[PDB]
């Protein structure tokens, strides 16, 4: 073949067959992220696992700040994870100086995603084999959710799942919205955690996942405390 | 190409059974067969130490030096080794057959990128025909045992006078034995090798274009 | 198949190899460990006398990237010691703009991007070098990073790397380091160290050692003989 | 192997893609030149009218300045640019020096430039080979033929491009010191040794003359129906 | 038993197995293709000689200049490509007038030498500038000139290594020529001596039979400057021969 | 199903105790008995007008029992239990490389390389030592038909010293099939010894935390 | 067959092995053998010389970079000047900026950064040369190594070139004496070591050897083929 | 694998004859027989000129146009020169076998890097491999000379009319001759041969991997 | 050890050298000039095959005396038999000498060596050529002895006596085109070594060496 092992060159189908290895380079982590949406906040879920007992568990994260209301979860590549949060942090605290105001979520997510796309239409460097998702809370529109790929779609969601049960995670996750009441902040939290958890098969702990949350009273972005995930677990266990 | 409901039916139910029958290969028979040549390689005829014990009596008159030939039989043991192992082999060669039609339905349609899937499940199933053509070897040469056994003793009651077919009538026995005993153990080894494979290589055989 | 020669490509199955063969590179290296403890870090490394002609204090695999910091490598010790130019430079670029002595955590980040910068593009390889950082501050605490050939960056309690990582890690970890106290920790990084070396497979080593913490009022140095000669006769001991 | 890049050595030795620029000079069109005594002729096939072309447009003989002129067998669109380049350096160096440029100072320039495209990789040595012709402050004729390669030689009399070798057999034979004596026997022997090699002999040679102080002349048609017409009768 | 992979050949900058950067290499084979060039040094001074070889007669002997002037105390010859030899004379006489003007003297021909050595070597590329050929230069050259230390001659090739000789032959036939030279050569031969000793090797060598034309002729003494054997003297010395 | 794979988990653990056992001792004993063998004055003769055997067919101016050559089937006989050793050897340890060959990937392919280079090593010692089974036979039937074709025809002596011919050619056969037995069983232990590890650990974890 | 994986530097093995750098660290085979060791109050170099004819001069393989260190190459003569011109420019540009000789250690700490650039980047070969240097500082005697591959030792003694392990072994059974060694006998003892690596017909003379010797009170100085004979007469014999 | 100190020493001891034996081949015995050989081939009775005189009588009764045989002899002149050549040939390939070994054990382990040595390592094994091949071939020949003539002299002695059976045996018999010559001839140029690749790469050979380097790690 | 032994391999190497190079000179000129000498005599080129045509003596049906083969055939294969064994003893001394002359095994510069390669696929090629001739020979006979004897066995089969009389011919004009490649195989040998001599004496050339 040899159509593949650029990024450049097309398929005889107009495929771009590396980009989508790029794809399936985030489900080589073994890791699942999920994203779930509310009426009045937005969380993210992702598990957490410690190889070795030595790591310190405080250090290894998948969630990070990429500005005082926006929060981002990276599944893929560590090192390319960390690389486009920087890029995105800089990107924010650019638009914050050139424009006078917080950058929307989206428009975050724009500039990441065509980043991502002037590096797979480039030759010589590769896509970052990561996945970005993030939730803020924008005034207007109210909470959001967003998720970067490889290959440059930024597209918004209600809910969204990524890593190696993502399909699984989102034919859950359809069904739920499918049934529509609505989302609170502890539903929206638990419909996450249960979908995770479903999927995984794992019937969590509270060390094996790390959430974060957005909510319209309190915008900035936190991680939740084991202490706060394990209060959740808990109600989730007795009903 | 219009399906018919009927011929949709009749195509469906081949792969169904066809997969069927792989999971069943794969997961019970197969541990099953090296059990059995495990046991059937513990089993004493099998493992004579002293060839010469085989070498069977052939009674045909010494020439008085300067009258007729009585029925010779073939030799009980490396008979009855033979019934005990050719049911095994024409077993693999059909199970074979089984894996590599099972392989070929899980082959995808081609399109130009994605091909590690298919590169792995040709090597698969290359590695399947190696097999089945060693075992048909093996059919040769259960086949061609008879028919030299029988020239030998032919050519050794025509020509009394040589001794040499004789003693080449006792090596074709001797080399029955060893050759059947290499049989069972490469069957067994084929076998577990099969399971190796397929068993490791599983994901990429069943799911070869990613998702 | 072509997709290993080059860190630009992907495999089909999503895997960058020449990442994981640079990766390979440091354990043909000698084996290196660190273990944090209550009062700091304290380094440790199996510096193989390779001939008797070279000097003793040469080859050294623990540098000193800034005054608070210290460095310890496993790999290419030529990519080890560009690393260390970088880190250095880094360190001093944050004292003269922002003003103080950089965290460590944020060293280990700035290092990590530039090594994983490697990694993207075709017409420069990945180093072939992961290594170790430890600083002690009084605000900050005892940290150790480790770096890997890909840029990844975490902090660890105890860490190894090289030939020999494994074992060293199942012994780092029948340790109880948290409670611990540096001039301890000097000993039993020598006898991990004594226990993990091949004497068969190398014929010989000199261990090296390094610490930071309170003891030394937040500085990174080189053992005292002294201390090195006490640790090395416990390590002799106990190994039996 | 040793052939795709002008860079790489062979095994011996050889650069081939220099020597296959030197084989494309051979598919172009003849060219011949001699000196005379007080004249240097430059001759040139013409390859084919096609009677729907004019004839102006084509034309392989050019004046560099008013006291150097060249002739080129191979690739037209690089002779065109090497022409150029050649034209703009003699106005740049009678510029520079205020003083006019001696015919090896233009064959110099010409072949340091096709030098300058042979050495590195990414640019391809043109595909010409040119006769440059002029005359001297002293007033000698001067004649020198470059290549892709970009070595310069000074020729008594020479021959590019295709039929070079058989034209240059006969004028090695032909030339002397009685032909160049006469310049109409200059201009007979160039149209003989063309004739040698051509189809036809009035129609496919296009031919020019520079005397010691004058600008370069084309010779017409008619001129040149003359010149064959002698030396057709002289056999 | 033939193994011919090569593999590493083509490309510099690829060390081949054992580390013998093959493209070097052949361009030192390259030389071998130029005309034979012969330098023998004397007290009395230094001498250079070449065969021209003359493709046609219409050509004139003249334009072919395989022997050159870097300055008057300087000279040179050259076997293989022209070209690049026309680059490296230009180096060596830019280094002359630059170091007189710099310094108000003339420079020593190992200096020279190593100022056109500098430019072989970058070939390399390890200076970042565009204007530098990625191939080594296919040329060698010797170096004859009296100096402070008096005559001297020094050989260079494409690697831009260079060495005092005090006889030295490159070129086709520089192979036995050599040993012609070595049996030849003492140290106390005049310059006289060593011109017909040359002009003898370079006979044999030659495949057409020597005459004034074919071959080009100087000498450097030190009272002297660089000096062409005219065609008079040539034909003097030849026919002394 | 995880039965199969504990069957057959079981059977690759025996596998390689057996392997490293004949390693250990197997091999070397052999290495030393066959030595021996060879360095033997049995196979090590300096005349073969010795070796030569008596044909009983009268010359012209119906043979008595043209019996085989009594030294050669002695040899022969103590030959082919080493044959057939070193065969049932090279077959074991063959399996046991088979089932090390990890998952098919498109990267780490050394280890698995190496595993082919021993392979190919393995391959062309069991083509070698089953052309030594085939050749005694060879040398039994060519004999024969030797003896009968000059007993059919006494007047030609040609096929007299075919029979002799084949007889001492099977003698120095022998004694090169010894030597061949030896520095196979050498060959296989220096290969298999050297590269052991990867033999054993083609490939290992090289995922890490990149991912 | 694993002809792939030798082409380029910036290609990584499936064993972790650069191998044109190991090809370049070959180079340094080729060359003549050099030796060099230290006392307490001086370093010395030796070489052995290789001439290309009986009619040809020997090679230049001792160079000076300032008074305070020398070098002595073995591998190619190409990359020993650029690498010298380098050395001689960084101790000329400290000599002007500090008015302090360069430190040794420093300077071969710049050699082994300038030489680490081209093995982890596409384009210039590794340096396919090896380097001996020494060196008298405040600090005092010093011999450092350089490979091809840029990592740089520190060495009581060292050889290089072809047939060095001769010489490295004799050295390492003296190398106890060395210590307290007057410079005569110092150089002695090197010279037997590089005579370990000529071939038995060949002998020590005074063409093709080169002595450097720098110290407290001597600057670096290459002792010529006449300068070398009151230091080559003390030798005995082959043994 | 644990190994006994009577491996080890079997091993060990299988090793040292091995590498012995061979440096004993390669400088002892491969020109002794290169002597011997070109000895042989300088004697007469390799270098007979008239192969008609080769010809042994045949004495088959020839059909009267309109009695059984007696003992038909081979050659005489091409047994012996047979009995002469067949041991050099299991020689040669016995001493391929011993070189074939000797290498196998030289070469290193695996491993990805410094391969050049073990590529002309595993070249030397096939070129010899080739030789050994070559040398089957001429026992093959060997055998298939005494077949033939057997079965032409008993089709000519059954087919008395026939004569071209006759000239069949005479011609089998020249031909033998003429390739034992080249037999022989061979044999000496595969025996220089031998030597002549393994000297001149013997470094190589003996030492694939090379002196240890100082360490990049 | 042994630089005996390597003097013993020289001194055959250079007889080896000096005896291809008298060959060469004198030896493959002379056998051109032979060959194409027998190729022009009558005997060998002949206007009409039943002039070939042998008697068979066997009776028609409406036991036989001695069948006798082709003499003339015989006696061209006289000729032949000495010109086959020449020049492929000739064609194996060139073999050998140029495998002599292979050089040590180096990473590169190896197209003095590929130059080697090629002239041994020629030689090759001729050698399997060759040893075809010598092998149709012996076919031939025992050809013509097997259709003899089928026409003695069965007399009214006419087919075998048309065989035997098609096989005589057929070997005629094959003995007549192996003389001719006898001629071409000395001629082609000569010229490929004549030609690329430089390199196949001498494949590295001189180490000019230098760079280190």
């Amino acid at each position: 073949a040899g159509f593949d092992r650029h990024i450049t060159i097309f398929s005889p189908e107009g495929r771009l067959y590396q980009v989508e290895y790029a794809f399936k380079a985030i489900n080589q982590g073994g890791l699942t992220s999920v994203a779930v949406r509310g009426k009045d906040c937005a969380v993210i879920v992702t598990q957490k696992k410690v190889p070795d007992k030595l790591l310190d568990s405080s250090t290894v994260t998948h969630l990070f700040k990429i500005t005082e209301n926006i929060g981002c979860v990276m599944t893929g590549m560590t090192a390319d994870s960390r690389s486009q949060v920087q890029r995105a942090r800089y990107e924010a605290a650019n638009w914050k100086y050139k424009y006078g105001y917080e950058i929307p979520v989206d428009m975050l997510c724009k500039r990441i995603a065509d980043i991502s796309q002037v590096y797979t239409q480039n030759a010589e460097m590769r896509p970052l084999g990561c996945c970005m998702i993030l939730i803020g809370i924008d005034e207007e529109q109210g909470p959001q959710v967003y998720k970067c790929d490889p290959a440059g779609y930024y597209c918004g969601f209600k809910a969204t799942a990524a890593g190696v049960k993502q399909t699984e995670s989102t034919s859950f996750l359809e069904k739920k919205v499918k049934k529509k009441f609505d989302w609170t902040f502890e539903q929206t939290v638990e419909t996450a955690i249960t979908c995770l958890s479903t999927v995984l098969s794992i019937d969590f702990k509270p060390s094996e996942i790390e959430v974060g949350v957005v909510t319209v009273e309190n915008p900035k972005f936190r991680i939740l405390t084991e202490a706060e995930i394990d209060a959740h677990l808990v109600a989730l266990a007795e009903r | 190409v219009r399906l018919s409901g009927e011929a949709r039916k009749q195509v469906e139910v081949f792969r169904q059974n066809l997969f069927q029958e792989a999971e069943e290969f794969l997961y019970r028979f197969l541990p099953q067969k090296i059990i059995y040549l495990n046991q059937l390689l513990q089993e004493d005829s099998l493992n004579v130490a002293d060839l010469t014990s085989l070498r069977a009596p052939l009674d045909i008159p010494i020439p008085d030096p300067p009258h007729k030939c009585g029925f010779l039989p073939g030799n009980e043991k490396v008979l009855s080794l033979l019934a005990l192992v050719k049911p095994e082999v024409w077993t693999l060669k059909e199970k074979c057959i089984l894996v590599i039609t099972w392989i070929q339905h899980l082959i995808p349609k081609i399109e130009d990128g994605n091909d590690f899937g298919v590169a792995i499940q040709e090597k698969v199933l290359e590695r399947v025909n190696a097999v089945k053509t060693k075992v048909e070897a093996f059919q040769t040469t259960i086949s061609k045992y008879f028919s030299e056994r029988g020239d030998a003793v032919a050519k050794a009651s025509k020509e009394t006078h040589v001794m040499d077919y004789r003693a080449l009538v006792h090596e074709r026995d001797e080399a029955a034995y060893g050759e059947l005993r290499a049989m069972v153990l490469d069957l067994r080894a084929f076998y577990a090798e099969l399971y190796h494979i397929i068993s490791s290589n599983l994901e990429k055989i069943v799911n070869p274009k990613g998702e | 198949t072509g997709y290993d020669l080059s860190a630009s490509t992907f495999s089909p199955d999503g895997r960058v190899f020449q990442v994981e063969y640079a990766m390979k590179a440091v354990e043909n290296s000698s084996t290196a460990i660190g273990i944090r403890c209550k009062d700091g870090v304290v380094f440790g490394v199996e510096k193989l006398v390779l001939s008797k002609l070279y000097e003793e204090g040469s080859n050294k695999r623990l540098f000193n990237v800034d005054r608070h910091v210290g460095m310890a490598v496993a790999g290419l010790l030529a990519d080890a010691r560009s690393l260390a130019d970088i880190a250095r430079e880094e360190a001093s670029n944050f004292r003269s703009n922002f003003g103080y002595n950089i965290p460590l955590k944020h060293l280990a980040d700035r290092v990590a991007m530039y090594v994983h910068a490697y990694t993207l593009y075709s017409a420069v390889r990945p180093f072939g070098c992961s290594f170790m950082l430890g600083s002690y501050s009084v605000n900050d605490g005892a940290q150790l990073y480790m770096i890997d050939p890909s840029g990844v960056s975490y902090g660890y309690w105890g860490c190894a790397i090289g030939k020999a990582r494994q074992a060293a890690k199942t012994e780092i970890e029948k340790l109880q380091m948290k409670e611990m106290t540096c001039r301890d920790i000097v000993k039993e990084v020598a006898k991990i160290i004594y226990i993990v070396h091949d004497e068969v497979k190398d014929k010989a080593f000199e261990l090296e050692l390094s610490w930071v913490g309170e003891l030394t009022n937040g500085r990174h140095e080189i053992v005292p003989k002294d201390i090195r000669e006490e640790a090395e006769k416990y390590a002799k001991e106990s190994l039996k | 192997s040793y052939d795709r890049a002008i860079t790489v050595f062979s095994p011996d030795g050889h650069l081939f893609q220099v020597e296959y620029a030197q084989e494309a000079v051979k598919k172009g069109s003849t060219a011949v030149g001699v000196r005379g005594r007080d004249i240097v002729v430059l001759g040139v096939e013409k390859k084919s009218v096609a009677k729907l072309q004019d004839e102006r447009t084509v034309r392989k003989i050019c004046a560099l300045d008013d006291n150097v002129c060249m002739a080129f067998a191979g690739l037209t669109a690089d002779a065109r640019i090497v022409i150029n380049r050649a034209r703009v350096e003699c106005q740049s160096h009678r510029l520079t020096v205020e003083d006019p440029v001696t015919v090896e100072y233009i064959t110099r320039y010409i072949a340091s430039l096709k030098q300058r495209y042979t050495q590195s990789n990414g640019r391809r040595p043109f595909g010409i080979s040119a006769l440059i012709v002029g005359f001297d402050f002293d007033g000698t004729p001067r004649l020198y033929q470059t290549d892709p390669s970009g070595t310069y030689h000074a020729w008594k009399a020479n021959a590019i491009g295709r039929g070079a070798k058989s034209v240059r057999e006969f004028l090695e034979k032909n030339y002397t010191d009685e032909a160049i004596e006469t310049d109409d026997l200059t201009i007979k022997l160039v149209i003989k040794a063309l004739l040698e090699v051509v189809q036809s002999g009035g129609k496919n040679i296009e031919l020019a003359v520079m005397r010691r102080d004058q600008s370069l002349k084309i010779l017409n048609p008619e001129e040149i129906e003359k010149y064959v017409a002698e030396i057709e009768k002289e056999k | 038993m033939f193994l011919t992979r090569s593999e590493y050949d083509r490309g510099v900058n690829t060390f081949s197995p054992e580390g013998r950067l093959f493209q070097v290499e052949y361009a030192i084979e390259a030389i071998k293709l130029g005309s034979t060039a012969i330098g023998i040094q004397t007290s009395e001074g230094v001498c250079l000689a070449v065969e021209k070889r003359i493709t046609s007669p219409l050509m004139e002997p003249s334009s072919i200049e395989k022997i050159v002037e870097i300055d008057a105390h300087i000279g040179c010859a050259m076997s293989g490509l022209i070209a690049d030899a026309k680059t490296l004379i230009d180096k060596a006489r830019v280094e002359t007038q630059n170091h007189w003007f710099t310094y108000n003297e003339t420079m020593t021909v190992e200096s020279v030498t190593q100022a056109v050595s500098n430019l072989a070597l970058q070939f390399g590329e390890e200076d970042a500038d565009p204007g530098a050929m990625s191939r080594p230069f296919g040329v060698a050259l010797l170096f004859g000139g009296v100096d402070e230390k008096g005559p001297q001659l020094f050989h260079m090739d494409p690697s831009g290594t260079f060495v005092q000789c005090d006889a030295r032959a490159i070129g086709s036939a520089s192979e036995g020529a050599q040993s012609s030279l070595q049996e030849v050569y003492h140290k106390s031969m005049t310059l006289k001596e060593a011109i017909k000793s040359s002009l003898i090797i370079l006979k044999q060598v030659m495949e057409e039979k020597l005459n004034a034309t074919n071959i080009e002729l100087a000498t450097v003494q030190p009272g002297q400057n660089f000096h062409m054997f005219t065609k008079e003297e040539l034909e003097e010395v030849i026919k002394d021969i | 199903q995880p039965e199969a794979q504990a069957k057959v988990d079981v059977f690759r653990e025996d596998l390689c105790t057996k392997t490293e056992n004949l390693l250990g001792s197997y091999f070397p004993k052999k290495i030393s008995e066959l030595d021996a063998f060879l360095k033997e004055p049995a196979l090590n003769e300096a005349n073969l007008s010795n070796l030569k055997a008596p044909l009983d067919i009268p010359v012209p101016d119906p043979c008595g029992p043209v019996n085989c050559n009594e030294k050669i089937v002695v040899l022969l006989q103590r030959l082919k239990p080493e044959i057939k050793d070193v065969i049932e050897q090279l077959n074991l340890v063959t399996t046991w490389l088979q089932l090390q060959i990890p998952r098919i990937e498109d990267g780490n392919n050394f280890g698995v390389a190496v595993q082919e280079k021993v392979f190919e090593l393995m391959t062309s010692l069991h083509t070698k030592l089953e052309g030594f089974h085939t050749q005694i036979s060879k040398y039994f039937s060519e004999r024969g038909d030797a003896v009968t074709k000059a007993a059919k025809q006494p007047h030609v002596g040609d096929y007299r010293q075919l029979v002799h011919e084949l007889d001492e050619a099977e003698y120095r056969d022998i004694r090169l099939m010894v030597m061949e037995i030896r520095n196979a069983y050498a060959v296989l232990y220096d290969i298999i010894l050297k590269n052991f590890e990867k033999l054993k650990k083609p490939r290992g974890e090289t995922k890490g935390m990149i991912y | 067959f694993r002809n792939q994986y030798d082409n380029d530097v910036t290609v990584w093995s499936p064993q972790g092995r650069i191998h044109q750098i190991e090809y370049a660290m070959e180079a340094v085979k080729q060359g003549s053998a050099t030796v060099g060791l230290k006392s307490k109050t001086h370093a010395v170099l030796v070489a052995l010389k290789r001439a290309q004819s009986e009619l040809a001069a020997h090679q230049k393989k001792i160079l000076h970079v300032d008074n305070h260190i020398g070098i002595s190459i073995a591998g190619l003569t190409a990359d020993a000047r650029l690498l010298c011109n380098f050395m001689r420019q960084e101790c000329l540009d400290s000599r002007f900026v500090f008015d302090r000789p360069l430190p040794v250690s420093r300077l071969v700490s710049l050699i082994g950064s300038k030489t680490q650039i081209p093995t982890q980047r596409y384009g210039r070969r590794p340096y396919g040369v090896g380097l001996l240097i020494a060196g008298y500082d405040d600090m005092g005697p010093h011999i450092f190594q350089t490979c091809p591959s840029a990592n740089y030792f520190d060495c009581r003694a060292m050889s290089i070139g072809a047939r060095s392990q001769s010489a490295r072994t004799y050295l390492e059974r003296h190398m106890s004496e060395f210590m307290e060694c007057n410079l005569n006998e110092l150089v002695k003892h090197g010279l037997r070591a590089l005579r370990e690596t000529l071939p038995a017909e060949q002998d020590l003379t005074t063409k093709n050897v080169s002595i450097g010797i720098v110290g407290k009170d001597l600057e670096f100085t290459i002792y010529d083929d006449d300068d070398v004979s009151p230091f080559l007469e003390g030798l005995e014999e082959r043994p």
